[PDB]
């Protein structure tokens, strides 16, 4: 069956960089698109971006171009890279797979908690 | 500058005037057709029919890929760059089609990245999102039949009968397919193949393809029935058994200072006999030049003629002199059949051969007579407000030509025989008489 | 961008009653290919969101028949025929037609 | 008065004689065809396909009603009364078919009173009758598919796959309509449309339509295959989506003192090569005249030729002369292929070219020889009871004719070339030779 | 041999050369087609549709047996022995077909001993084998639809609808069948009937028939698409409603010292106008003889032309002289349309009409100009290694002919008009001018 694994540092000092790796299993990245969603502690879900099968990426316009997403088909891994982290960026981050048809995020990861503080 | 008044006496009643328009400026879209269905939800007892079907498909599709690979190997960038020595023999249309194939390969490469998703489609029609704005359309053959008939009844029937039914369906699909994609497809490098012919890979359902692509225009039916929508094969996959086809959607542009004129033939009387005139029934007048039109390859509409190509044809000088008022150069043929037209209506005026058909005026109650020196009679309300032609009574308008139409005669042309065998006999008779004069001269 | 408005914010409902959640878009979300990518997600506390209705009226696998989706144009509604204890949570309407994709405000189901 | 004696030596062996008959005196019946199915029992999963189908069908059917409406407005009583000025341009066939359209409006009024009963039908074939005056059959397209396939499997298949299956069926049905009811139907007022073409609105099942209405005899298949059974559209409904069609059932009447004669071509030897004669194969002989027949649009049966129209065409005097005995006026063509016939049989006696094939007696074992001064040989049992021509051994009859057939020669005609391109070359050669003669005679 | 250098200047660019091969040496196999399905497992409420279907099918099949019995009665062994007096009128092909029909009766009698087993079949394809003596295959016309649709839905549907569905399917089958086996089949004795037409008795599925009967090779599909696989009906049963068909499987043998040469037409410049040459495009050259060919009846491939019969036709002396070098005898026609080709490629060498298209050299950047006295230009890499024609850039090879090609002119033939109506006008004008010359000298 399919399951998603995240990994990350957790604690990030202000104005530094954040790296989150989501490892896929059960399906191939050549037949699925992957989306990243974050949730603030007291807010609703927020959409960050998506990377398609061919490598084209789209990002949320409000994120001030601080986001970049890359993937590795051979290792079946997708990497989320973020810079200039600040206090507002503390949230729970999920990696979800988007189906090519019907456009639905049918599978979700367990999530990684990220805290930005001194 | 046709002389309609003189043409009418030889029974050439003018018809309606139509416009001339040809296709141009095509837009392009790409579709994917998968020629093998998905049998995953019924795979337990499908037998060995699928391997044989794949063996047949590979042999059917190999020559097409072999022909496509000729132009692909020899096209580069020097902006399209070709090597003429390697190609050897080609025509202009084939070279243009090869250039178009090279241009379409750019998008074919992007489409081919979704091969895994294409292989796994389990519906007759699906849409795959290549990008947030780009979509790939996949059509699968015989998927609907399987999903609707074979899967539901897999438990009520021993699946030996299911295997037999699947085999018959595949064989029928191949039988319908072979008429188009077989050895008859000698030149796959071209864009003259209509969408209706291509749709045979999807069971002849081109309506579904066109409505899925989303083409909606006022002239849709006119473009479709004039063979103006065409497609081109750009990629063949021999492992997953699917093809990529680019579809062209042109628009209809009207040629200015051009129109097509129609003439309605009516039999006329001469020397106690009935005759018809042998002239073209459709005349293409462009600017001021008169020429022929190959109307059989076009689509005729109430007020337009739609063609996918210019079908102008030269015309002899004698026929041009005929059409401009020289009635003595217009050939005629004898009528021996009882089923020919004897009258016609034009702008409320009736042109009838009142010798072969009885004519009567209702207002006065007396018959209308035609003399032996007249070919036709022009009947209008200056002489008969309403006329009776057998079982029909019609009220007439007023003629806008010469007041003395029925008193002016004209010269008549020479008889002909248009039968195919009679043509060969007439040539021999003339040649023998030609040789007789040649010897007597010498 | 397409702004998604969901009301009511909170829906205090007793067991066995009917629930109706409405989500509204600031503009039409019909994609250029003719499809409408609209989804409903349910998030239980301490758990990741899960898919209930993956299109306007298409129900995901394993979802009980109690959930039914409907809507057109700029108005979409989710109807729950018989509210149960397991249905408590937060419901989000998500649009996936025009970049950037946006989530709904979230409706908190509450036992009356 | 064809001279078979001389024609046989050129290789024109006479065949069977057939009668000539044409359709006449039609009877009329009215049927209703619903072009949209009833989906009440599956309304829970129809989606939105029905509205799109209705939108497409209304656009398809609007031009037909617009064209029929022209004659509806301008026909009235005053014994069928028309306004010529409002119609403007029309042929004799359109006016004749416009009278029949007005006559059928009395019956169409009674049928339209059952508008509600028509739309509630849910079977492929139903019979609606309130009195003996209104007894009409209604045929619904795709009703059998829904009743037997979609409805029974409503609960074992996803509600969406059922919707997609319905969408594909409607589009496939609609793809066949456009070939017949599309913009090709420029003139729906005519009544020359065959019943096979009309049946495309019912999925091509014209056997059901005719069996329900009436009977079948030997002449039934002759009338059907000769395109003598036609129909006319007399009413179009753009809200209930159905049409009313009047079907015409004629009878076959044979022409008195008329027959069609067939000739079997056989190659003959003249100098050192084989030749064939370029003459018509079918000759129509009425009371006394000899003329050609356009038999391409005529059903050929072993006993008669059934043409739905009179297809007689004129014939040249030279060709009429050759057929009556003047053999020297008969064009011939060289034989280059090896698949031409070499012999034929007529009335028990065979005519063979013994140079190109082996001729031999089976009674005596001695070969039959043909000299260079003979075109063909006549072989009967006064010369040899049994003949063998390779793998076949045949017994011969007696020839009724001249005893000295093989001792009398004939004079033959000039060679010809009947290729399409060769015709243009021959015309050019004669014209330039004709110009040369005029230059010297000046 | 043809003179390609002058023909290129006239505008006839040489194409590819293909081989010539014709059908020969067939093998024989026998099949049985049952034309009535087995309804034993649904007979409880089939109604009375089957009796009516049998009545219709008997009247359809009676004439075929009646025509077959003519040769059955009069053919015996005395090695095939026929009575000419009783047959009366026949052709050579009909007599050969009768011999084959007599020879097939030995296997027909053996197959007819499995009659009782034949009625008992209940599958679409059944292999019957009592012993090694009889191993025939049986195909049932409509068993698959019955078994897969009507039987499983007996309990769920009110089987009055099942009766309606069975009747409708039988009527559709008859509608599809009547196009082939109706009164159109006047002569069932011949063996020129293709297997595609025969398969209409099995719903048009000839792929199943061919796959079940045997194998497929490289020549199999070429034989199929060239209509070289045929069949003959040898037995008709009116009590059990099945027929026995013998299928012929021939091979392809290439003709030695024969090939077909193709010419690519390109327009050329004369005076201030544009012309094309009216010559045959495909030339058949046997040992040393040039002639035409009716290539419309053959199949054209990359490297061969495949026909089921020799289609050679004669050629005029003037055309032969045109093809051998005398260009003054080659007719030409005016160009009025704008869609005729302007250039072509042969052996890496470009022949273009640079008056109407912009030729220019990519190496030096200078345009290529055509004078008013040149019909065409030959472009090779001695003068321009790389040429640009609009959107294509192509590299060129070297010409193997004369170095002075572009500086030598030719003679031009006479203009022609190839329109069908223009043919009749040109005959009339020539005849009238001829008569004046006859009167002038008198
Ligand atoms: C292979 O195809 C089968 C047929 O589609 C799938 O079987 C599933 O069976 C279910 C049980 O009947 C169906 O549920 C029915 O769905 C219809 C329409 O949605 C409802 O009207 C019925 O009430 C409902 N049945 C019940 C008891 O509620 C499914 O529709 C049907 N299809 C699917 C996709 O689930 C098999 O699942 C499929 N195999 C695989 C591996 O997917
Ligand atoms: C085209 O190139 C491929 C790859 O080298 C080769 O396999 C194929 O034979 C080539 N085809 C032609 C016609 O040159
Ligand atoms: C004849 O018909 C014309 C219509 O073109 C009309 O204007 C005119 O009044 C009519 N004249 C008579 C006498 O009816
Ligand atoms: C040529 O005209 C004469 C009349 O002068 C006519 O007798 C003859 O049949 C005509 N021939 C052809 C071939 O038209
Ligand atoms: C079909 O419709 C009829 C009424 O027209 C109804 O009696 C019947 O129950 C329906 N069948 C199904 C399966 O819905
Ligand atoms: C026919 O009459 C109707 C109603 O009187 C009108 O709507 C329609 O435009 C008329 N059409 C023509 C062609 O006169
Ligand atoms: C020849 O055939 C005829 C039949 O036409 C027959 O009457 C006759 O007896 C046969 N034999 C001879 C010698 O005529
Ligand atoms: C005309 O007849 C001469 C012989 O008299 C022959 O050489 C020539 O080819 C013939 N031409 C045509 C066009 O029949
Ligand atoms: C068909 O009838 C036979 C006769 O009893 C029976 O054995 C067989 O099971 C039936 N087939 C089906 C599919 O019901
Ligand atoms: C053939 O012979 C049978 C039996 O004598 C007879 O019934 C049938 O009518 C004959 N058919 C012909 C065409 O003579
Ligand atoms: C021209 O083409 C020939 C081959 O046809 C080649 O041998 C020669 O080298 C070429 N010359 C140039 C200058 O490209
Ligand atoms: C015959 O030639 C003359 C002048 O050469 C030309 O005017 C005429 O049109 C030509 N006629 C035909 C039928 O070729």
């Amino acid at each position: 069956q399919v399951q998603l694994k995240q990994s990350g540092p957790g604690l990030v000092a202000p104005s530094q960089s954040l790296s989150i790796t989501c490892t896929v299993s059960g399906f191939s990245l050549t037949s699925y698109a992957l989306s990243w969603v974050r949730q603030p502690p007291g807010k609703g879900l927020e959409w960050l971006g998506v990377i398609w099968v061919g490598g084209v990426t789209n990002y949320n316009s409000a994120l001030k171009s601080r986001l970049t997403i890359s993937k590795d088909n051979s290792k079946s891994q997708v990497f989320l890279k973020m810079n200039s982290l600040q206090s507002e960026d503390t949230a729970r981050y999920y990696c979800a797979s988007r189906h090519l048809s019907t456009g639905a995020m049918d599978y979700w990861g367990q999530g990684t908690s990220v805290t930005v503080s001194a | 500058i046709l002389h309609y008044e003189k043409l009418s006496k030889i029974g050439l009643v003018k018809g309606v005037t139509r416009k001339y328009k040809i296709k141009s400026n095509p837009l392009t879209k790409d579709i994917v057709i998968k020629m093998i269905p998905n049998v995953s939800n019924m795979s337990q007892c499908t037998g060995s029919v699928m391997e044989n079907y794949k063996t047949r498909l590979n042999g059917i599709l190999t020559p097409i890929k072999g022909a496509l690979e000729i132009y692909k190997n020899n096209t580069h960038d020097c902006g399209v760059c070709m090597a003429g020595v390697a190609i050897g023999i080609a025509t202009a249309a084939q070279i243009t089609a090869g250039v178009a194939l090279y241009e379409a390969m750019k998008n074919a490469d992007n489409i081919n990245k979704l091969k895994s998703s294409i292989e796994s489609t389990n519906e007759a029609v699906v849409k795959l999102q290549e990008t947030a704005e780009k979509t790939v359309y996949v059509f699968t053959a015989l998927q609907d039949y399987i999903n609707t008939n074979l899967v539901p009844t897999i438990d009520k029937i021993p699946c030996k009968q299911t295997e037999l039914s699947l085999d018959l369906a595949l064989s029928k699909y191949l039988s319908d397919l072979l008429f188009v994609f077989g050895p008859n497809l000698q030149d796959p490098v071209s864009n003259s193949m209509t969408i209706q012919a291509i749709s045979q890979a999807f069971g002849g359902n081109y309506e579904t393809l066109l409505r899925t692509l989303g083409y909606a225009t006022e002239d849709f039916d006119d473009l479709l029935e004039s063979d103006s929508i065409t497609g081109q094969i750009i990629y063949v996959d021999l492992s997953s058994y699917y093809i990529i086809v680019r579809v062209y959607f042109p628009i209809l542009t009207e040629i200015q200072q051009a129109y097509i004129q129609e003439l309605l033939p009516v039999s006329f009387n001469n020397d106690n006999s009935e005759w018809i005139s042998i002239v073209p029934n459709f005349i293409l007048v462009r600017n001021t030049l008169i020429s022929n039109i190959e109307i059989g390859f076009c689509l005729i509409t109430k007020r337009s003629v739609i063609c996918n190509q210019d079908y102008a044809t030269p015309m002899t000088n004698n026929m041009r002199e005929c059409l401009t008022g020289s009635t003595e150069k217009c050939p005629r043929e004898l009528v021996v059949s009882s089923h020919v037209p004897r009258f016609a209506l034009s702008n409320g005026v009736l042109f009838a051969n009142c010798i072969s058909v009885t004519c009567q005026c209702q207002t006065t109650g007396r018959a209308i007579s035609q003399s032996g020196e007249q070919t036709l009679l022009m009947i209008d309300n200056t002489t008969c407000p309403t006329a009776v032609l057998g079982n029909v009574i019609i009220s007439l308008g007023k003629y806008l030509g010469s007041v003395n139409y029925n008193s002016e005669g004209i010269a008549i042309g020479p008889p002909v025989f248009t039968d195919k065998v009679d043509i060969s006999s007439q040539i021999s008779s003339m040649n023998q008489s030609l040789q007789q004069s040649k010897d007597y001269i010498k | 961008d397409v702004l998604m408005t969901q009301s009511p914010l909170s829906l205090p409902v007793s067991l066995g009653d009917q629930a109706s959640i409405s989500c509204r878009s600031s503009q039409s979300i019909v994609h250029s290919n003719g499809d409408t990518y609209f989804e409903w997600y349910l998030q239980k506390p301490g758990q990741s969101p899960k898919l209930l209705i993956y299109k306007v009226s298409n129900r995901f696998s394993g979802v009980p028949n109690r959930f039914s989706g409907s809507g057109s144009g700029t108005d979409f509604t989710l109807k729950i025929s018989r509210v149960e204890a397991e249905d408590l949570g937060v419901y989000y309407c998500f649009q996936g037609s025009y970049v950037p994709y946006t989530f709904g405000g979230g409706t908190k189901l509450e036992i009356k």
